[PDB]
């Protein structure tokens, strides 16, 4: 589609283009030739560029697929916790390295109400301080931005009697 | 909640007579002479219950007809205690619409004013907590699809130039309610049924997922709409195009606000522009990306082509003309004094609409380049150059005044509390948060002031998020605890100040106190307040904010 | 005589109190000897509410879990900030080394070093066992000679 | 020196379209000036080239029109009016003027002058080129001149003097030799529309008495030589 | 004499001052401020060239600016019959020891080149040619017919200001010199020795506008007028007058298709206003020489009180519907609009057009004098002149009305011009028809002038109106003294007839 | 008595023929002439400029309308000016000596009271008209 235009007013920034069908178009000067001046006749030939459309179409799909791959498709997994060692008045609980598909972990809470783990990624072990021959249960609560996932409840019985004063080095 | 905290204004029948001829946005607050918000108008019997609580207040000795409005259909519902009539510009639908419009007003009055710390201009208003007027939270969800498709009549926020079925005050209220109450399974169930008849409502479901901590589920859903042929986008050319732009805007903003990733965020932002070049948010996003990409050249170009809001305004409470029943300091006259003429006449202050949001980006640009280097960029691409859009040029004049003020202050410092506010707000506008927090903290010592308290509170919130994102053990335990205590200390003070001015609801304070609750237990926070403050004060915070978090959050804790 | 008995959670405060006669709140009982003891919860949630009872306190009984080695550092911080309280200036200080029957329990001399009682009003530490009742009345005897 | 620019179609309605470029330009553009398969979000190539052949064509056309306007209006400058005498009687006289020539003047008013503007103003200078002076004196000199008022200027000239005929002078008498009744008709010698006020062959009587002399067809009756 | 002087310094309120009236507490216009001694004879003039409130140059500028105010206050309000909003103002005749007209000419080049500071009329891109100073000059020269005085002055101005030749062209057209003007126009647009690269482009458009308007208003010839009008648009597409002319050409060329297109692309005036006349607020001495009534849909006509270019555009719209009709207009409308977008303001004019057509039809199918005014103005807007003249004449019988009188007067002026043109293309019929109009004109001029004298107005519409009769009949003075009283005839003599008798350079 | 008529009718000649009994050289009257003959005759100019000033003399007025019989062309103009509708006023056929002058009977038809054929130069039928006026 080619149409002949007449240059009305011409400023350093914009321009007024007038057609024979009484169209008035404000047009940026930088897209006009250098020797346009004012009161000149310009030939504007507008054509569709299909190959450039196909380039952007492929580019857009590439970006959308890239976003889906990075964020999404990969979900956070199970907060599995195990038993290291149990005494009579204390026990040491641990959990496999937390695997999170996408950021981020909001909070890691133990359930038996218990406190929140300060460094879940650096320290994967927690020792219950106060507790003889009494059944207890534990389970982890993984609160992430992707969702909250709690599983693997573990029950245990504390051992019986069957960072010792008389066996001290100063006794 | 007893006789006090209820303002009044004195010839009998002057109230409704001025309301009757002013019928010709969301509308005015519910007139009772005093105004009131947060009333459960879902059922006429429930209204009589509210009136019952009011008429049970008429007893004892005081120490010297409500009318709700809906914007969906412009008519005023008056109920006298029982005469009930309608004032113009199926029975269940009437009480349904007026309730929804009521809740929207109760929420948007606190959300549109979030930038100004939920400032209240109208004194004679009594604001209740809309979530605790039940269940209102669950009732809004079940009653949402019945009022849907007419949400466009509520228009849109001031930053939204082109309203739709997705971008409007109704949806903005919904996503805010669901976020605060964490009612995911309730809203998700409702929206899925709405998609069956309105496939374009999936955009709302995406925003809910983002708000209710479901990023992956949201992005998976976004990609489904922008790629899969079975999407509603692939089926007019303008009604469908604005839906695609919103999806691109959400996707691009998600990439920007979180997940860093400015590169991929740019490619989506530009596509959002190509879908809606007349929209503000599209150009606003792209400008932010350029700034984050350290490309100040195109940042100024994108900021210039950014359309502004020239007509629409933020929602505020509006017969022009008092009884003030007083419910720790709270005393004497503030301001009413002399101040630095060039400090109070700062035109950069009181900026409204998109012009305020644009100025924030401009200060973010001058922070990296500097004023001298900025003029080099400015004179390079402004008068193969393009004309400045006037409003942008004016912001440069405003920027120069703030930089001069901030520099003349810091050079001198190397003052009245109100003067500390003005400088603090000036430093905050330029992006000097820690230097502004000091100004607010100094002004907080000599006097209370709501501006200093609200701004210093937001500082600790930002400081809290910063540590959690950047993250020894001993440093974390001490730094977080000191912040949490300072947060609680400020939330209590502001809430007590709001209660004095008949305000029982503040979304900012609810979100603020929620930060500590996520860290320390719901019961530990209460005892923290009851320790440092008195018992009736702790009870006040318990009723206004803590009761909401304890129960009306669908067992989030 | 008004006595405030505090300490970390699981120390055995309730056990000690009702031997002479998880706590979400407080327990107050009057024990006769030859003492109005105020037992407040030791949980982190209730630990902040101890200051309300600091006033008019004549004697303080600090029960310490001798068996629990891990939280002896936590027990130190709580006690050191109580000694700086103006309301507990003239109040006596009686440290109970509870659960002394358990094998891994620390001796009274060892706990005294960890708590830093030698840096101090009159004070005294007594090895106790709430389950058996050993050394409970012994502590009350010193608490009466304040 | 052709400038090739790649633009992207932003919003598109039935009337206008918003074109976006990589340098962040937003151009309002008529959809009718766009291809058939433009849709929305498509990339178009705009080739802007100056047309020198069309500039000279409009230049030649502009100079042609201006020259034609000059030739019709603003070239012919008209025109002194020629005042003449048709016939003079004892008590009247008939004045006339040559057909007024005005190429593009245009005429405003034509005023007769006899020692001032005392005389009348010509009603139809083009349709009627003759006027008769009614009230005059016997054997008395007079002078007349026409004033041509034109929107190109006022040009008046050629003043003519005349003396009314005496009673013994019958050279101005015209009857019905004229077959048709005109303005200068003095006498009229089966009903017709006829005359408004024009006064039997009386003619023989004027020949005998050697002067102008009752001769109605209603009055009394009282010989023509062959 | 004592009367005709309203009564009621203390308002240095300057900083916020266009042309700017002279405060004497009452305001006054038409005072000869060319010389301080001449002012003392009369006993605070203001000039917009240099914003200062009142050596020879000072009295020069304040005089010129004063005269401009005196003339433009009557010319810019010509559409509303020179209506006066400010009551406390006393307006004299600026033309009546030295003739002000001749003084304005000799003092013109000294104040030239600063005429741009006076801005331009509301329908105008101001320049050295298009401004209130030049508009005042060409108006004074036209009224006083001082051709040889202005011509001699301008010829000296061209030597140093070659662009001032455009002013001389406008003077020639006004002083009956078409051929000399067109010869001069072609000299500027064709001859290589003309002054006609950025400053000249706005001058070329003005020349094309004048030439095209000249081709349109007179000499008919719409074909050649079209080719120039389009060239005028290509020189100034942001100008209103350029598109306004082209639209008029299309209407006359019976091309309603492009007439609507050109009207749509026609730019409107959104900021500038018409020139009108210190302290918000009386003594009203009536010289010797009321409404309070109710049709609700007749007075609420939005088509009334239209200002600026919106009024002129509406006149063309009514001119189009006069030929096509409302039904055919909508066919054209729906054919070329939604295609291209309508400029909203045009769409609003269609709504206003519907209201006038409804009102006019409901009246004719089916009264207080005010109701006759409102309907009369409605019929005049739609182009129904003889139907409007009847309404004004009927309403003038039950009561006197300035609106009715001024409009009925303009009717006879248009009817007079019509007959004189139709007579060219019986004799007794013409002589009688013209005479009847002349008498009716004089009868109306006297009444309006007497009404103006009552409201402290001693001064263009009435002067031109009576001038029509003067060109026809010598006799005019005795005509007034006959039907009216002696002191009334003396009033008309001083206000209007004295100007025509002497201050018209023996025209 | 108010004596009016078209210009050149002979009004001044008639007036001073009855007043002085002598034919004086008359000129176009720029104004008016009043003489007592006891008939107080008011003679006003007949030019278009002065013809409008006739209204001033209509009050307290017999009317003598002098008509130029010889002038055929302006017999229509003499009719219109006379055509009597004035509330304040609720004919001399002059120049009868001239050959082409209309008879008294013809003018009566054109005008459509009493008409008298007069001749101011000779004085014929002047006193005849005055007799009827008495
Ligand atoms: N072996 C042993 N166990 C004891 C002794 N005293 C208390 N316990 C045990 O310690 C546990 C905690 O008892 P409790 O009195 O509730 O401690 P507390 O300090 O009151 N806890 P809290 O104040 O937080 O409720 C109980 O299981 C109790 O049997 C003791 O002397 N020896
Ligand atoms: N032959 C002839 N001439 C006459 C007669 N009466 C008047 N005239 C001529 O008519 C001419 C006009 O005379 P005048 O009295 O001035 O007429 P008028 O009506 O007074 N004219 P005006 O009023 O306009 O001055 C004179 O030249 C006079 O001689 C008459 O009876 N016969
Ligand atoms: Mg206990
Ligand atoms: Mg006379």
């Amino acid at each position: 589609v080619d149409v002949l235009l007449t240059v009305g007013k011409l400023d350093a920034s914009l321009a007024l283009l007038t057609t024979q069908d009484h169209h008035v178009i404000e047009f940026p000067t930088v897209l006009l030739p250098e020797n346009v001046k004012a009161g000149s006749i310009i030939k504007m030939q507008v054509s569709q560029n299909l190959e450039e459309e196909k380039k952007q179409r492929n580019h857009f799909k590439s970006i959308q697929a890239k976003i889906l791959e990075k964020y999404g498709t990969h979900k956070p997994e199970s907060p599995v916790l195990k038993i290291v060692n149990v005494t009579q008045t204390s026990c040491v609980l641990a959990w496999d390295p937390l695997k999170l598909g996408s950021a981020k972990l909001k909070s890691l809470i133990l359930y038996r109400r218990s406190m929140v783990i300060p460094n879940p990624f650096k320290v994967t072990t927690t020792k219950i301080s106060g507790l003889v021959d009494t059944p207890y249960e534990f389970q982890l609560k993984l609160i992430t931005t992707s969702g909250t996932l709690w599983s693997e409840k573990v029950i245990l019985r504390t051992h019986k009697m069957t960072h010792v004063r008389g066996f001290y080095l100063d006794a | 909640l007893s006789q006090t905290s209820i303002p009044e204004v004195k010839v009998i029948g002057y109230a409704l007579h001025q309301r009757r001829a002013r019928v010709g946005d969301l509308g005015p607050p519910d007139l009772i002479f005093f105004y009131c918000m947060g009333i459960d108008t879902s059922d006429p019997t429930s209204i009589t219950i509210f009136a019952k609580k009011i008429t049970d207040l008429f007893l004892d000795t005081p120490q010297i007809s409500i009318s709700s409005w809906n914007a969906f259909r412009k008519y005023d519902v008056n109920i006298i205690v029982v005469q009930t009539y309608i004032i113009n510009s199926n029975v269940n639908m009437i009480w349904a619409e007026t309730f929804m419009s009521g809740i929207v007003r109760d929420i948007m009055i606190m959300k549109d004013n979030r930038a100004d710390g939920e400032s209240q201009n109208l004194v004679e208003t009594l604001i209740f907590n809309p979530f605790t007027s039940g269940d209102v939270a669950n009732n809004f969800i079940k009653l949402f699809p019945l009022v849907y498709e007419k949400g466009v009549y509520l228009d849109a926020p001031t930053h939204v130039l082109n309203p739709s079925l997705t971008n409007n005050y109704l949806v903005e209220t919904l996503v805010e309610i669901v976020r605060l109450t964490k009612s995911l399974e309730a809203c998700r169930k409702m929206l899925k049924k709405l998609i069956e008849i309105h496939p374009e409502a999936v955009i709302i479901l995406i925003r809910v997922y983002f708000a209710c901590d479901l990023e992956i589920d949201a992005v998976d859903l976004i990609n489904e709409q922008l790629n899969s042929p079975s999407s509603f986008l692939a089926d007019t050319s303008h009604i469908q195009l604005i839906f695609k732009s919103e999806l691109l805007s959400i996707q691009s903003e998600f990439l920007l606000d979180v997940k860093r990733d400015y590169k991929l965020a740019k490619e989506v932002a530009m596509e959002a522009v190509n879908c809606a070049p007349n929209e503000f948010k599209t150009w606003y996003l792209l400008t932010r990306i350029y700034i984050k990409l350290n490309d100040m050249s195109n940042a100024l170009l994108s900021l210039n082509a950014c359309p502004m809001s020239q007509v629409k305004e933020k929602y505020v409470l509006r017969a022009p003309i008092l009884h003030l029943p007083l419910p720790n300091p709270m005393d004497v006259q503030l301001e009413q004094k002399s101040a630095d003429p060039n400090l109070v006449n700062l035109s950069a202050s009181s900026l409204k609409s998109t012009f305020q949001l644009a100025y924030k980006l401009l200060t973010e640009i001058v922070q990296i380049t500097g004023w001298e280097q900025l003029l080099k960029y400015r004179s390079k691409i402004f008068v193969s150059k393009r004309l400045c859009e006037r409003w942008l040029d004016n912001l440069f004049m405003l920027l120069y005044e703030d930089l001069k003020t901030y520099t003349d202050w810091q050079s001198e410092q190397l003052k009245l509390t109100v003067e500390w506010e003005l400088f603090g707000l000036c430093a905050k506008r330029l992006g000097h948060l820690p230097e502004a927090a000091k100004a607010f903290q100094i002004g907080l010592s000599q006097r209370f002031s709501p501006v200093c308290a609200k701004n210093l509170l937001q500082f600790y919130i930002d400081e809290h998020k910063r540590i959690r994102r950047d993250s020894t053990s001993s440093q974390i335990l001490s730094s977080i605890n000191d912040i949490d205590s300072s947060i609680i200390d400020l939330v209590v003070k502001i809430c007590c100040w709001n209660h004095r001015w008949y305000i029982e609801f503040s979304i900012i304070l609810i979100d603020a106190l929620s930060v500590a609750v996520q860290d320390m237990g719901i019961t530990k926070v209460h005892n923290e307040i009851a320790s440092r403050f008195s018992d009736p004060v702790a009870q006040l915070i318990d009723d206004n904010i803590l009761n909401f978090l304890k129960n009306f959050t669908n067992d989030t804790f | 005589m008004r006595i405030l008995m505090v300490g970390l959670d699981g120390a055995g405060k309730t056990t000690v109190l009702y031997k002479l006669k998880p706590t979400i709140g407080f327990n107050v009982e009057t024990v006769q000897y030859k003492f109005t003891v105020w037992d407040v919860g030791g949980l982190d949630r209730i630990r902040s509410l101890w200051r309300h009872y600091y006033r008019n306190t004549e004697g303080v009984i600090f029960v310490v879990d001798s068996n629990d080695r891990s939280r002896i550092g936590e027990a130190r911080e709580v006690m050191q900030r109580m000694l700086n309280e103006d309301e507990l200036r003239n109040a006596a200080w009686l440290v109970f080394a509870n659960k002394q029957d358990l094998p891994e329990a620390m001796s009274a001399a060892e706990i005294t070093e960890k708590l830093g009682l030698h840096s101090i009003r009159p004070w005294f530490i007594q090895a106790t066992c709430a389950t058996s009742g050993e050394g409970l009345y012994e502590g009350l005897e010193w608490l009466s000679n304040s």
